[PDB]
């Protein structure tokens, strides 16, 4: 409901002064999904003003390193060259460079419900070698 | 050459063939049964313009699949995204 | 065209290793294999031929003498004036 | 030059009286004929003109009682397009009188030094 409004991180997010109300409500959206829903440990806000993007960087169990996450709602469309873009902004924030630039992509359908997809430079496939039925 | 070549390509892919045509074959490119049985890890690949937006509502992944979106570049390079259903 | 995108795409795919399949749909998706668990698989080593185009035998006869076409099969693709592709498999015999 | 004495062979002279080629196309054909009986052990081996092709074939049974088999001779140096070795394949399923396999005959080439290669010829996809 409204609360989200004037809720700190969702003021935090638009601080950032990047993206219209919605950029802002999906982007909350997701940053309340990982720190409520799926427990991540710490998740921040970042603002990329050239890309005009926000994102979501978060550690999700506190060993591990960070990670980005991209809220996007299920209207708006990404040519492949920007996808590559925020490959790239990727891998400054993540800071693991010898390792495949990725993100993951949070699609926020319009029901508000979000479907996480994880997006890597080059050929992941899990198991290359998999014989399966059919 | 090459719409002659492609003619036969798309034949040999309609009737279930793998292709390789690579340049290490010369003019020779290899042709591999389909397996109706078995089903061999894969991508599920698609040609992009690097400037064309992708919708977000046209987007099935697991182990053995991925999907691949593929464009190449000013520079002759071609780039490539794989795209994996996350399971957070 | 953008026609043009999906021969790049493919001879790239090519170089680098891979096996696409149902790939004959310009406007569809199309899959991609990686090589190693299919290329041990038999096969055939594929040939485009104009079908008026004389097929020098020389290479054929090299191919007899030094044992290097024994277990293969050789496969002479041609399109006609039909719209059709006619297909030929060569095979070394022993007699 | 060293094989004169093969234009006194009189199955040498049944494939000259085809009139069909030259003198390399008759004389490949013989040593084809020739190699067939005693390098392999073929039963029989009769030859048949085709002269719409131009084309001298051998028809043998390379097993008695087995099905015949079509056996084209050429030279190392013949020009074969992919369109005539269709028209070869459906000639020679009519001499092999209309079985049931898919259509083949073996092309024998012959070297300039008389080594001859046998290849298996079949309509479409074999291995």
């Amino acid at each position: 409901d409204a609360w989200m409004g004037t809720h700190p991180k969702y003021l935090e997010m638009m601080e950032l002064d990047i993206g219209d109300a919605t950029q802002v409500y999906v982007a909350f959206l997701v940053y309340l999904d990982l720190m409520e829903s799926k427990s991540w440990h710490e998740v921040n806000c970042v603002g990329l003003p050239e890309l005009q993007l926000i994102c979501l960087v978060g550690t999700e169990i506190e060993g591990e390193g960070l990670q980005t996450v991209v809220p996007t709602p299920i209207t708006a469309s990404l040519s492949h060259n920007r996808i590559r873009e925020i490959l790239k902004a990727s891998r400054k924030l993540q800071g693991d460079p010898d390792l495949p630039m990725s993100f993951t992509l949070a699609i926020v359908e319009s029901d508000s419900t979000i479907v996480y997809y994880k997006l890597t430079d080059g050929f992941m496939l899990p198991d290359p070698q998999n014989i399966s039925l059919r | 050459a090459h719409e002659l070549r492609y003619s036969i390509y798309r034949d040999l892919w309609e009737r279930g063939f793998f292709l390789s045509a690579a340049g290490k074959f010369g003019g020779d490119f290899l042709v591999y049964p389909g397996d109706p049985l078995r089903f061999h890890a894969h991508y599920i690949a698609q040609c992009w313009a690097p400037e064309d937006t992708i919708p977000l509502q046209d987007l099935g992944t697991s182990v053995r699949k991925t999907l691949l979106l593929c464009s190449p570049q000013p520079d002759g390079k071609v780039v490539y995204t794989s795209l994996q259903w996350a399971s957070l």
